[PDB]
Order: C-alpha cells, then structure tokens, then sequence
C-alpha cells in the first residue's frame, strides 16, 4: 500500500501546485497512468496558500529526471536527478533532502513506516544541475525493501515526490569490464577475455559488438553473450574489429554497464596460428594460415610454404583442411643455428609467384644436457656440474636443476615424478657449474634433470639415475713399500688398503726403471685378500719406481688417484758367480829361486757383482797344501812370491753376503815350464784400428785350454794388456787405438791344467 | 628387482656404518629396536651422529624391504660415548643374526 | 687522375662490395627476382639504364641500411657512400652534372614494415642490392647515357 | 629651476642659522658664487627660533665634504660625506637621509616633484665620521637627470641641503687596469699591452707612470696615451720598469683610478727581443741582444755572441740594426742535445771579456716521426704506427694524432689543411704508439700526421697521405698442396687465392727438401689465371716442401704471410730403368744335366728403381721358349734345375707401376764352355784395401762383350762377391779388402754371346 512499482526503471517528475514553507506535490507523466501518492515526510503541513502566489508556478516548470540503481560493488545507491529546464539565465541553489529506509523482513502486518524511520543524507548537486547522491545499504538487505522520499528546496519551495520501492539487486548497473587483450590463441580463434567484475554478485549477461570492417567488405555482427570471456570462430584475416563490451543482470531486468571506448583490433593480409612455437630436437610440429590478395581469399589448393625463403618445403607434408585452411607438418627436425641477432627460423606462407612478408616464428633447443657425478671416499661429499659452453641456442634462459629420491633407489620406469625440490648451484671458471650435496643418503637414487624457462615456454631434459655408493672413487693407497728381495732376486711391493669402502677391490701397479721419463709396465692383482705381490726384473740394483691404483671389483665405480711413488734403495743381494780374470808378471831376475810374482786383474763389472763387491782376496796352495787368505781392499793390484815347485793360486771376491762361488785358477812351477808349442807367430794391422793375429802350433802331450797374449808399445813403456784367447781358435782380430810408425811386440803363451810352459815372443808386425 | 642381491647390500651397509662409527631374531623386534635407536639418536645434532641417524633409515627401510621379501607385511614400529659403543654393539650383534637370516 | 682509373676503381669497389654481401649467412641463397607484397619501395627488378635513376638507387638503398646496426652493414653502407662520390665523377667527365639525390619521401612504410617483419626487410634488401650492383657492371662496359 | 649644476665634483657645505623641530638652512661656499636653494622636503617648517640658542652655533661648525660618484659596476652611486669638524672630545651620531629621485624623461613642462616623490635610503655612517650612502642607480636611467637633496639630523638640529641635479653618466670612476703582462715585440718594441677592464663601456685615457729604476738611468715620464697596447721604442737593459699605469675616463670627466700593486720588472742587464722561439730541422731565425756594462750600452758593433759560454759567433751573420741592436741569424741549426741540466742553447751577449751569466734559449726539435699504415686482409680496419725513440731532444712534450678525410683521392698539392680531428693512439710495449681506425673509407684520403706540445708552444709534422686500399696486406693462399707428376717427373703445386682483395695478384712459390735445416728455390708466377704450375726437380722420391705468397701485380701492397707448407708422399713414378745385375754361382756336377743352378743378385738400390721395389721376376727361357718366370719376392738368391740343353736367362723388376722394360741378359753354352782367350793373369796386393788386377787375351774368333771376376777365400769360404768390368780396360783394380796371410781364388772368367770359355781360376797371388 501506498507504493507505485518502479516498473520501467525510467521515469519522469512533474510538480503540479495542490513561501517559506509552500510544499508542491510532484507526481510521475507516464503514458497512460498518473500517481500521485502523498510522501509521509510532511502531514502538518496542509496549510493556505494564496491564489496569487500560483503565478510564479508560471515562471516555474518543475520537471526533472530522477533515476538510479544499485552499483555493481553493492555498497553505494548513488541516484542521479537532471534538470530538464536548463535555463542559464538564472540558476537555483536548491537542496536535496533524501529520505531512505530499508525495513525488515517482518511477518506481522505491512505497517506503514513511521516518522524518523527513514534516513536523512544531503544529495550533491553539480555545478550543471545534475545531482549524484550516496546511498549506504547493508549488504544483507539487498533483497528487502528499500523506501525513497525526495524533497527539493528551490528558492523557499519545497518539492515532495511520490514514494518509491524497488529492489535494489534486480537492477543494478554493473562496471565497464576490463583487463581485456585481442591476440590470436593457438586454433585460429580470437579470444575477448575480460577481467569481468567480481563484486556483482549474479551472472552477467553482455553485449558485445564487433563487425568485418574493411575497405571494401563491410558488415557489422553485433552479439550478445553471457560469459565473462567469449571467443569468436572463425577469424579471417584483413577485418577490422572494433569490439566493445557492457554487461547487464542475465536473469530479469536490469540496467546495462557503462560503455567502454571502443577497442581496434586490425589483422594484416596474412594470419599465422600458432604464431611462435618452441620444441625439442626430434620432434614434431604443425602451422596454419590464411591468405587474402586484393580482397579476395585464396583457394587452399594452389598455396606452398617456404622456409627462410631459401628453400621451398615439399609438396609431400602438405595437408588440406578447410577451403581456406592448410597444414604443414616438419618431420625430425634439427637445430636452429642463430643467425646474426636472429635466433630463430621464419616459416612462410604464400601462393603462385608471391610472399607476404609476414612469417611465423619457430625456435628450436637443443636439451641433451649431460650431468654426471662423484662420490667422495669419507661418503660425504656429492659434486657434479654440467655444460654450457658448447651447446648454443642459449644465451636467453635462466637455468634450474632438481631432485627426485626418496626410497633406495632409481632407474625403474617414467615418470619423472613431477614432484620436485630444485637446488640452486653455482659457477666456477672452467666453463662448468657444480654444486654440492651433503650429507647425503648413499644408497638413495637421486633422478636429476635441469629444466629450462625460456621466454615462450619451459622444457625438461631427459633424466639420469645415479646411486652414490656405486660412483664413489676412492682415496689412494697409503705406506706403499717396494724391496728387492733377498738371496732370490725379485720385486716385493707390499701396501694396505684404504679404509673406504668396504667393498673388495682390485689393485693395478705400475712400475719401471728410475728415471726422468720411463716406460712403466702395468700389473693386475685381482683378489682382496692379496696384499703384498713379488715379480721379476731384469737388472738387480737399478732403481725403480712403483706406483699403485684401486677400483672396485665388480666393475663400479670409478679409479682412484696414483700413490705417491716409493723408490728403492741400493743394496747387493748375494754371492758374485764369477771372480775375476787375473793374470800375472815377472819383474825380477831369472837366476833368483824365489820370484816376486804380481798378479793383476781388472775391476769387476756391475752385474758380475751383482751391485758391489766391496773386497777381494788371494788364496794359495802349495803341494804341501800350503793355504791362506789376505786382503787386497779396493786395490785391483797385489804382488808376493814363489819359491816352492808347484804352487797353485786363486782369486775370489769378498762382499757383504759372502765369497765368490766360481773362480778361475793358474799355477806357477818351473820344471814344466820348458815346454813350446807355438811355431811361428804373425800379427799384421789391417788399419788404425784392426790388427790380425794368426799363430802355427805343434801338437804335445798335455791338455791344453787357453792361450794367452800379452802385448805392449815399444817407444814408450805403456801399460801391458792382454785378453783371453781359447785353445780352439787360430786366428782373432784385435780392435783398438793403433798407429803403424811405433813398434809393438806380443807374446802368446800356451797354458796346461798345471801352469805355463815356454812362450813364443815377436817384437814387430809380420 | 631380484632379491639375491640384496643380501650383499646390507652386509656392505652395516659394515660401513660400524666403519665409519668407530672413526669417531624376529623382524619386528629388529624394527622396534632400531627405530629407537633412532630417536635416541636424534638428540644428539653433531655431524657426525645426524650423518650416522641418516645412514640409518637406509637400513630401516632395507630392513622394511627384505621383511616384505618374505610375504611378511611387517608392522611400523658422557653420553654420547657410551650412545655411540652400544648402537656399534647392537650392530655387530645384528651383524651376527643376519648371518643366519632367521624368519619372520 | 686519369679516367681509366676511375673506371677500374669503381669495379673494384662493386666487386668488393658484392664478395661482403655473399659473405653474410642470411643472404646465402634467397634469389634476386623474389616477389614480396609488402616491400615493393627496395629498388630491384625492373633493369636501370640511366646514370640518374642508378645514383637515385644507391640513395634509397643508403637510408634502407641506415636503420640496422650490425657492423657488416655499417661497412656495406660506407663503401656505398664512397661509390656515390665517385659516379658523380664519371658523371662530371662527360659534362653531365647530377644533382645531389635524397632519401625519397616513398619511404613512409619503412618503419612500419620493419616492427612488423624485421628479419624478412633486412634479408630482402641486402640480396636485391646485390642483385642490383651486379646489373650495374654489366650495364658500367656499355657506357649508359648521362 | 631650483637646480644648480655640481662643478666641479668637490664642493663645501657649511650650514648657517636663518629644539625638536629645528631647521637650519646650508649653502654651498664657492669661490665667487653663493647659491642657497630651499629644498623640497619640508614647507611647514616656518617655526620660530630663540635667539638664545644660537650660541650653540658658536660651538657647532656644520662642515661637511660631500663627494657624490659612480662606481664603475654602474649599479650604486657611492656618496662620501666626512665631517670636517674633527673632534675627538665628542662623537656625535647623526643621522643622515638622502633623498633621491630619478624622474622619467617627461616632454609636458619641467614640474617640480612634489612630497614623498623622493626615494630615501640610509646612508652607512662610520665611527670615524664617514657615511657612505648608496644608491640603487639603473643602468637605463644614467643619462637622465638624477636629483639629490641631503638632510643631516645632529643633537636634534635639523640641516637642509639644497636640492642639486647631476647626470650619474658622466661622472665615472674607472678601474686600475688588469692583465698588464709584459711581452716585448717581435721587433723589439716592448709591448706592454694590458686588458682593458670589461665593466667599463668607454675608452680610458691612461696615465701610463712607467718608470725606469735603472743603477743609474731613473725616468718618470708620465704618458696619458690611452692605448691599451703601448709600445715603447728603444729598450736599455739593466732597465727595470715599475709601470704605474691608472687610467681615466677619456670621453668626459672622471677620477683617476685608484693605486694598484706595482708592476715591478726587472731586465738583468741582458734584453733580448722574445728568446721564446721554437724551431724545427733547417729552419733558420735570427737573433738581438743590448747589453749594460755601466751606463754606457754596448753598442751593436762590439757584440761577443756565444753559447755555450764559447764560440764566438763568427762575424757573418752579423747585421746591425740598430746602434745597440745587432742581427745575429742562426741558419739551418741542428738538433740541440742536452747536457747538464738544460735542454737549450745558453745564447750569450756580452762584450769584451767581461761577459754575464744571464742567457737564452735555443729549442730545435726533430719533428720528423715516420708514420707507417696497413689495412687488415678481410678489409675492416686500419692500423697506424710511429715511433717517438728519436725524440731525445726535448722531452716530455706530449704528442697526439691528428687525422682529416677527403672524399674520394687526395690531391698532389702539399698543404696542411686548416681542419682536423684529434685521435687518440694507444702506447705499446715495443715503444711504438698503435691506434686504429674502424669502419674504413676503402679509396677516401686520409691525411694524418703528430702534432707536438712543448711549454713554449705548437708543432706539426709533415703530413703523409694514405690510402686505405694501397696498402693493403693479402690473406695467405688456402689448400696449397703440391704432388709429384706420374710419367712425366714434374712437381705440380697447385693452390687457391684468397678472397680479398680483388685485382690482380702474383704469386712467389718456394720449394726444396725437408729437414730439420731446409734449402729453398724460388719461383715466379705473374698471370692471374693460372692455379697450377709444373717445375722439374733432379731429386725423385724426397720428402718435399712447397710454400707460396701472395702481392697486388700493381705494385702497391705488401707481402703476405707464408702458408702451411705441404709435404709430398713418396710413391711409384715410372717403371724401373735398368734391371738388375745377376751371377753363375752353379753347384751342379759336370756330367749331370739337371745341375743345381744357383744365381745371385743384390737388391737394386733407390734412385735406379724409382726408390720402390716389392715384388721381383726371374725371367727364363729355353730353346723352346719356355718362359716359366714365377715370382722371387723380397728375397734375393735363386736356384734352378737346368732342364734343358741351352739356356737363356734374365732377371726383371716389378714395381706397382708395372714390369721392366729395359733389361740384362746372359746365355749358356756347354761347348764352348772348353775355350780359352786368356793365358795369364797377374794379382798384386799392393795394399789390403787395393789389389792390382792383369790379364792377357788371344785373337778370339767370336767377339768379346766384358769380364766377370769373382773372388773368394779357400781357407775360411769367405763371401763371394764380384764384379762385371767390360774388355776395354786392360789393368784394372779391385778395391776391398783382402789379407795376405790366407790364400784366395781368383776367377777372371771372359764374357761371349752364347758363354764362358774355361775359367781362368788362380789360387794365389802373382
Ligand atoms: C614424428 O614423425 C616421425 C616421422 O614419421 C612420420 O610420421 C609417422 C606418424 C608416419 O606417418 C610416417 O610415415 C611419417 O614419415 C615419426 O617416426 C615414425 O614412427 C613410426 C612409429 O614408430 C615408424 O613406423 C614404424 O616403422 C618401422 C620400420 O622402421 C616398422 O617396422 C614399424 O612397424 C612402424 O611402422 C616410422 O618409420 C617413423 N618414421 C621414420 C621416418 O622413421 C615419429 O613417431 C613422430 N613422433 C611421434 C611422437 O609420433
Ligand atoms: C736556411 O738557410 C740555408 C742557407 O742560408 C741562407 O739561406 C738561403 C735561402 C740563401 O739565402 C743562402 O744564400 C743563405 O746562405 C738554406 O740552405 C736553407 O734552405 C734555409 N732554410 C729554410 C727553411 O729556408
Ligand atoms: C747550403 C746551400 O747551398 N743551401 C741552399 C740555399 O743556399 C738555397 O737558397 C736553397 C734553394 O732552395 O737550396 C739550399
Ligand atoms: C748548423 C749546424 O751546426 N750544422 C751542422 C754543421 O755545423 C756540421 O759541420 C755538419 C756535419 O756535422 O752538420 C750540420
Ligand atoms: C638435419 O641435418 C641433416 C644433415 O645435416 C639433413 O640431412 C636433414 O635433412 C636435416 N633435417 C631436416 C628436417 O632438414
Ligand atoms: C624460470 O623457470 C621457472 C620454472 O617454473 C619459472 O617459474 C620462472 O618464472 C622462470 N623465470 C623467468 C621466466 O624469468
Ligand atoms: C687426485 O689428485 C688431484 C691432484 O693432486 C686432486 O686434485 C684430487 O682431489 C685427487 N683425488 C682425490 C679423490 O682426492
Ligand atoms: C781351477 O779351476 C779350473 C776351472 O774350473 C779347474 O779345472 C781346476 O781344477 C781348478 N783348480 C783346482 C786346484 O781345483
Ligand atoms: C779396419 O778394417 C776392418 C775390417 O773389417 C774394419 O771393420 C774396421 O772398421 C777398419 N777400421 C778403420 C778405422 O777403418
Ligand atoms: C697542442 O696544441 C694545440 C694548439 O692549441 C691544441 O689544439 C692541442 O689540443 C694540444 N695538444 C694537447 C693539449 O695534447
Ligand atoms: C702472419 O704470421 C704472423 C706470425 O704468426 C702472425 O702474427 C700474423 O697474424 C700473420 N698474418 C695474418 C694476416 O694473419
Ligand atoms: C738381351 O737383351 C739385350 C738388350 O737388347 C739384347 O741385345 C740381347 O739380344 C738379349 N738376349 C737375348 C738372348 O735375347
Ligand atoms: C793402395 O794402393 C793404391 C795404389 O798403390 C793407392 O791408390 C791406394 O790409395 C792405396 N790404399 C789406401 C787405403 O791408401
């Protein structure tokens, strides 16, 4: 009762008359009703006015534009009121007082409101007469009633409206949606996307216009739809849009949006979709497009597709979709190489004998990125690292790597288990990253991957299972100890085994001859429980080098570093095999029975001493078994004497381990002493350096074995030299310093078992 | 995966641990014990013992594994020197009864 | 100087300058006679005879490379410069003096095309210019009028 | 009207009677005028005045020095009020107003200003009875009429000055003027030009006060030339100079400046005209000196020119110029080396003996730098080079680069041009500054050379024009690969050009053997078209080594590197050209047929074979053409059954390149095999190494091709080895070796068409 609907929600105030307080009652003009309903602001107020007072409403047509509605924020009733008499002439400074109520739901009786239930707010007014006012209503009475009483103080005369109710929440007035953007999504379909706003709280329904603006082909499709993004079909290229977007209540009335500025979007000649796409080496992509010339669009079966517009693309990966529609598919395709400050490949679409400049964009990277990683022999530390110097198509992308482990183990089956921890690792001046992982499981599989973000998408490397007990490299034998052996003569090295792991492992020696640069020999000891090894050398006491490797048995993991070495020291082994080759001298006078004898001999030869034969000794035996020892020290020349018949001597050698073993003999004894042999001697130089000697001999009755010949320089008294010569020969070649002009002599004696017997003597060359 | 090598690893696992701790019968009774062993462990936040805790559930979980190996769905059950020789003597000890890999 | 040397010198100019065209890996096999819609203000195609419309086309190719900033271009444009300077000689010898041509006012897409399509505008050009210098010594033996 | 003109600047005012508010009137006492003015300030002042007071009068002496003027800024009008009443016993604090206004140019009657027209400003009173008053004056309104009117207030006297017009313009004071350096002419002349100041808009007649403070000579002429650059003629030396140049207001009147510092300097009685010079290699200049000696001047006539406190100046070069000035021309000096702690000439003047310590400097640089030029091979950039190792002569002057560009080539004419622009070179380590240029102007004219700083002034080098493309240095030729021709013998090298530049190029090309000390030939080659050449070459299968190089044929240009030299494989060429020799060493029995047939041969040595044999072939052959030839291989004796009655045999060599063409040959005959042609035969061993080898002939009945002698040892069975001498040598030797102890078979064998007759075998010498 007493309430006109609001049903359109436009409606226009007339004031009618029924001066400081003469209240005119203003009622709507519709087209076929008039309600004049009395506002309950006013009841005293019925009071005489003059007839004369009338007049002035000549001068005064009250009619104004009321209107308003709920905003889409739900907080503000803000209500406009125009003045249709714009007269500039003479503008009134009226006051708004605005009445509003919003009763509860109540259950007993529509009770009429009472006075001071309504609500006083002063309404603003422009400087141009239009009046915005606020309204704040509770959110919880959106769908309750909501009262409104306008009072109008213009120049001392109040003007009363009606009262009205309307529902606030079937009419309000959204905002101008936003957050719109016009691109060409990846199926050839434009999408107007617009960040509808949230505080409307039902479904909007929106007016959307667009059209096919051209130069010539012009047509206009305005729509209307009711999501808050829509996405047209069918987009041709050369047309203007000019879309434009208002939202309204979809269910009931309501009241549409506020325009917005209208948005332009041109397409060129050509359209490409997708326009960009990134992807892998070695896999598959796809291309569209659409072509118009000269406003007219080309038939798909008379089109071809470039590539660089260096080489045109076979006929055979072309494939037909629509009228205007075509496909091509790469098949394995490689890595784009950047040229200059372009980093990508430019694929075309055109017909007959012309391309438009127009091009879509491909990228491709490569992604076989390769990591591989220790474990260190405390089974602590983790590092690895992987490049980036090589592989190009970079330059332009943030890198990241991952983990993936939880269990005991990897390597089973995909997936990559897209849950994932990333771990940020830095950057050393070799050209490759690491990082570090500790403390770590090590029998836990990590997967490891390194994801690439790039400015048009994200890619994934293949993964990599790695266990860290089964990469550890171990740390290098300590206390390695090589040591000729004794009294046998071999290479004993002996160590121990690193603590870790606790796996068995198998060792690798390497060793040689001492010396600056060396071609060491290699060795393998394939057990655990072998820990000391013994080989065979050529030399004795060379020194040598020895250095030793572990790796684990089964074939896991990876080689440790060398040892440091450990040379061996000098040190003879046993007893000489063989003394040395002496030879006597006579300096005295014949007549005497008792001759000072000299024996010389050269100093023995390494190998002959096996390294060093410190000492060497004399021994005697007469025929009476006359036998004693005395020391020579490092003097190679000793001398005694002989008196007695037959007198045998022996020379040995006396170093740390013990005497010589084999030894030669001579003895001395006159009465055979004059026996001869040898007949005739020649010796003749071939050259400077050659001499031939050749002897005649006559047969006897002892045994004979070695001859021997002494021979000296004649001009000067140089030292006499000689060499052994067997019985066998007839003939020998001797290999020295030699000049014809001075003179040498020789002498060639003839040995028995028992001594020397007479000699053969020549003073010159023959 | 085959389980003939499984074995193998816990006997190479314990022999590490005990290793690298000296450098400083029934499966459920064997799980209870080492999971307190666990917690008694916890305690301590040097680095060496968290490192020797994380060598631990290793073990737990191979244990979990080779008591699933047998169709046995097994349910989840001055200090620190001494801490340390009785987890090592436990170990040895569990060493020794694995040797004989007794039943469920 | 004498004459011939100039006529040497502007071979040897074109010749080098053609041998830095091929040297660039974007222009390694394009083809001359390519026809592009959108970019029909690079001077090419149609053959040139006269002396004028030939300086007329060095200028447009002049301010074409203007607007890129790679080194090779900077040179190419250099010894561009260098060959104008000299053909207003030969121009001078047979009294047929030559105004001093400027970029033309047809260059009001340029820009556009460029943040449109960059990549195809510098491949395209480049490649028709040499296409172009190459009708140029052909057309240099047979003495083109003034 | 009410006006009186102030003439001159200094002017009196006493004060002299007509207590809060009284009023006495002040005139001006001039010399024959008496001008009392009643001012405008006050009207109603006509108070009455005891008599009584006036002895007050007796005891005040109002005399005041007014000085009104314009600073030389022209922005305040500095007045000086000093009270001549200097009394010590009492210190009064007056006050003094001055009223000031400037009235606009007005063309409607010469009114008098009115009340409250005048401007007041406070004027600066001092403790010791001076006020400064200051007056905001424009610089606009100085030629307008300035009215001024003074009023004193002293113990509350009031004093009145008469009002007086002046023009603020006309009365300046200027500024003592500034920048007076003294710098004697070219000539001599003695410049003494100083800078006018700049606040002063008008010339200023300066009263030049220089004086001459000499030992003996003392001047003070007072010069009121107004130019700034004096020139005063005839300089003495020893004559110090204490210019005490003011200035004045040369267009209308003004006030001496005030006193500035003195210009106090002093010529140590020796005076050159600018010594200051700086010369170059070959220039020439020219030299005058006065000098003092006591007050007499050394007349030009008696001048003792030295430097080095020696060297008197030979009496040539002399000119006089003066009567004290004497021309002293250095011609074509040489550079002046540095000694001591100078780095000049110490030039002397004196006379007689008696000669000052006072000199001059000689500066002589060697501007001479050598520029060098040479432009990269791709043709990018340009790098410039000069050395400054020559500079020792007057060091640590800086030294820069400076280039300028011409459009196409630069001309013949030799002129520095006005322009340039600077560049800076960067230093290097070999005492080279290197800088470079980048992009390039291929044929445009860069003229570049140095310009040097020295504290005494500016020097250019010579320019030296380069031309980007004449000095270019050509990359070094690619693939150069050289091989050996098949069939023919030559050695083919053939290489590729470089890219740029693209003239015309020659080609040097060098060749010889490899080692670790290489020989080298040299060839030329001019065309351009060529890419191959063909050179021959005695030696066949050595290790070869070919190099080339590049240069304009032009002429301008450089020499480019060498390129990667490229050995040569050696391989088959030709097919052997001689075969190889063979021999009958047969063991087979007389009577028996199939006789065990045994032939040697050594294997053919390097350079006959062509360097390369693998593969053999022993060419046989019966009477009926049996040509069973098999293979030797690698090995190198062989043997045969002998099968057949007469026998023909010969031996070939296989290489890859194919079979012998050219061939041995030898045939077997069982019949004659019983003749004989030799009778005797004589061996002499005249020395190991060489024995003397006879034989005789008959009249043999078949004709004789050559000899065959073969030798061996019966004692020992030595090596066989022989030797295939032909008939026309009658005595020949052999030369190797041999001993006489043992016996040797000799085989001298002759040589026919179908055999051998019967060997003439010897068992010893002869
Ligand atoms: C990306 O594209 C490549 C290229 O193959 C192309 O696409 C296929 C779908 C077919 O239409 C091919 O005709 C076409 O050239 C694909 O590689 C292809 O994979 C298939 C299936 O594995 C291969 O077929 C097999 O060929 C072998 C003989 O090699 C037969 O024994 C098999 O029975 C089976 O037919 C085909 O050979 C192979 N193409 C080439 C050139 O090797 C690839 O699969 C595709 N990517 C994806 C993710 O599908
Ligand atoms: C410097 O002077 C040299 C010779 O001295 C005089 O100069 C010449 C010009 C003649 O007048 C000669 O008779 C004089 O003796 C010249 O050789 C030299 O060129 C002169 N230097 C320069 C830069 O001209
Ligand atoms: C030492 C000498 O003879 N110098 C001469 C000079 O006299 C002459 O004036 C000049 C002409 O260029 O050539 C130089
Ligand atoms: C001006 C001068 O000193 N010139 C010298 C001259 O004196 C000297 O004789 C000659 C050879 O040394 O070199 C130059
Ligand atoms: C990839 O490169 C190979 C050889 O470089 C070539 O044969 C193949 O055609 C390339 N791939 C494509 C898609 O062209
Ligand atoms: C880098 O890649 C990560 C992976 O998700 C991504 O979140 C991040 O935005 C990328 N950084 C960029 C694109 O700058
Ligand atoms: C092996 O030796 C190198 C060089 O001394 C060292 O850098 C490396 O760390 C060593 N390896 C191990 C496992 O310690
Ligand atoms: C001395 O040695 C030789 C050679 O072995 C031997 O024949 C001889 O019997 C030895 N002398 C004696 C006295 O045994
Ligand atoms: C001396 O003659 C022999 C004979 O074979 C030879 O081996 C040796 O080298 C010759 N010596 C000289 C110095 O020529
Ligand atoms: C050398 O003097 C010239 C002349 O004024 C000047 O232009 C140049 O900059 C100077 N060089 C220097 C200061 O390095
Ligand atoms: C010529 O050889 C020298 C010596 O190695 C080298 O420095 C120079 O760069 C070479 N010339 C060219 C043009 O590369
Ligand atoms: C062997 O060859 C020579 C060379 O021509 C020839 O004179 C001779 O007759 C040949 N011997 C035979 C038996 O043919
Ligand atoms: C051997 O004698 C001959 C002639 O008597 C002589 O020419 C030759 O040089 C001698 N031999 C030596 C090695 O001097």
């Amino acid at each position: 009762n007493l309430s006109y609907p609001i049903t359109p929600w436009r409606f226009k105030l007339s004031c009618m008359p029924p001066l400081s307080k003469t209240t005119f009652h203003c009622c709507f003009r519709s087209e076929q009703d008039r309600n004049c309903s009395l506002c309950a602001d006013n009841i005293e107020g019925k009071t005489f006015v003059s007839t004369v007072n009338s007049l002035v409403f000549q001068q005064i047509d009250a009619n104004w534009n009321i209107q308003c509605w709920l905003k889409g924020d739900l907080k503000l009733f803000i209500c406009y009121v125009e003045s249709l008499f714009k007269n500039l002439f003479r503008n009134y400074n009226y006051k708004v007082h605005l009445l509003y109520v919003l009763p509860e739901v109540l259950e007993d009786s529509p009770l009429v409101p009472q006075k001071g239930s309504f609500q006083m707010v002063h309404c603003n007014c422009s400087v141009h007469e239009c009046c915005e006012c606020l309204v704040p209503v509770p959110t919880a009475k959106l769908n309750d009633t909501l009262l409104m009483c306008l009072k109008i103080t213009s120049g001392g005369v109040i003007f009363q409206s009606p009262l009205m109710s309307v529902q606030p929440i079937n009419m309000v007035k959204p905002d101008p949606p936003l957050g719109l953007h016009m691109e060409i999504t990846d199926d050839g379909n434009l999408k107007i996307s617009w960040s509808s706003p949230p505080l409307v709280p039902f479904p909007l329904q929106y007016q959307v216009k667009y059209s096919e603006n051209s130069t010539t082909v012009i047509r206009e499709a305005d729509k209307i739809v009711s999501a808050t993004s829509l996405l047209v079909d069918s987009i041709l290229p050369g047309s203007s849009y000019e879309v434009q977007v208002r939202g309204k209540r979809l269910d009931g009335p309501g009241i549409w949006s506020d325009w917005s500025t209208p948005r332009v979007f041109t397409t060129q000649d050509v359209i490409y979709f997708p326009p960009k796409i990134l992807t892998s080496v070695g896999s598959n992509v796809s291309f569209h497009c659409i072509y118009k010339k000269e406003n007219k669009i080309v038939p798909s079966k008379e089109i071809v597709w470039w590539m660089n517009l260096a080489e045109k693309i076979p006929q055979s990966q072309y494939d037909v979709v629509s009228d205007h529609v075509s496909k091509v598919t790469f098949f394995n395709l490689n890595e784009t190489k950047p040229r200059g400050k372009f980093t990508y490949d430019a694929v075309y679409c055109c017909n007959e004998h012309e391309c438009h400049h127009r091009y879509a964009e491909l990228y491709v990277i490569d992604v076989n990125i390769n990591i591989s990683c220790e474990t260190d022999g405390y089974l602590t530390k983790m590092t690895c690292r992987w490049s980036t110097s090589t592989i190009q198509s970079l330059a332009e992308s943030t890198l990241q790597l991952r983990y993936h482990r939880s269990s005991l183990y990897c390597s089973d089956i995909p997936s990559i288990h897209p849950i994932s921890e990333p771990k940020d690792c830095y950057l050393q001046s070799d050209g490759f990253y690491e990082c570090i992982f500790q403390p770590i499981f090590l029998l836990s599989g990590y997967t490891m991957w390194i994801r690439i973000n790039h400015s048009l998408g994200s890619l994934d490397s293949p993964p990599t299972c790695v266990l860290p007990d089964s990469v550890v490299k171990p740390l290098p034998p300590s206390s390695v100890k090589a040591e000729i052996t004794i009294n046998i003569g071999l290479l004993k090295i002996s160590w121990e085994k690193p603590v870790f792991p606790e796996n068995n492992l198998q060792f690798q020696i390497r060793y040689g001859l001492s010396g600056k640069e060396v071609q060491w020999k290699m060795y393998e000891v394939y057990d655990a429980k072998s820990k000391s090894v013994s080989l065979p050398v050529p030399d004795l006491c060379a020194v040598y080098a020895v250095q030793v490797r572990c790796k684990r048995l089964d074939g896991l993991g990876y080689w440790s570093n060398w040892s440091n070495p450990a040379y061996t020291v000098v040190m003879d082994i046993k007893v000489p095999m063989r003394g040395p080759e002496f030879w006597r001298i006579i300096n005295g006078d014949t007549m005497k029975k008792e001759k000072n004898v000299t024996l010389l001999w050269k100093p023995l030869m390494k190998n002959d001493s096996l390294c060093s034969v410190q000492r060497y000794v004399i021994n005697h035996h007469t025929s009476c078994n006359g036998t004693w020892s005395e020391d020579v020290g490092n003097h190679t020349k000793f001398t005694f004497l002989w008196t007695e018949q037959a007198h045998t001597v022996t020379v040995l050698a006396i170093n740390s381990i013990g005497a010589s073993v084999a030894n030669f003999n001579l003895t001395f004894s006159w009465p055979m002493s004059k026996v001869n042999i040898v007949q005739s001697l020649s010796a003749y130089p071939l050259n400077s350096s050659c001499v031939i000697v050749s002897w005649i001999l006559s047969p006897s009755d002892y045994k004979l074995m070695y001859f021997i010949i002494e021979w000296k320089n004649l001009n000067e008294d140089g030292e006499i030299k000689w060499l052994r010569i067997s019985s066998s020969v007839k003939k020998y070649y001797i290999h020295d310093h030699f000049i014809p002009i001075e003179k040498y002599q020789f002498s060639l004696y003839p040995i028995f078992m028992e001594g020397v017997g007479k000699p053969k003597i020549i003073n010159s060359f023959t | 995966v085959p389980i003939q090598k499984v074995q193998d690893d816990t006997k190479t696992l314990i022999k590490t641990i005990v290793t690298r701790i000296n450098d400083i019968l029934t499966l459920s009774k064997m799980d209870q014990t080492l999971a307190v062993y666990q917690q008694i462990l916890t305690s301590m936040p040097s680095r060496n013992v968290i490192q020797i805790s994380n060598d631990l559930e290793n073990l737990r979980d191979l244990l979990h594994v080779l008591a699933f190996s047998k169709s046995c769905h097994l349910p989840w059950a001055s200090t620190e020197v001494v801490a340390l020789s009785r987890l090592q003597g436990s170990l040895q000890d569990m060493l020794w009864q694995l040797d004989l890999s007794p039943g469920c």
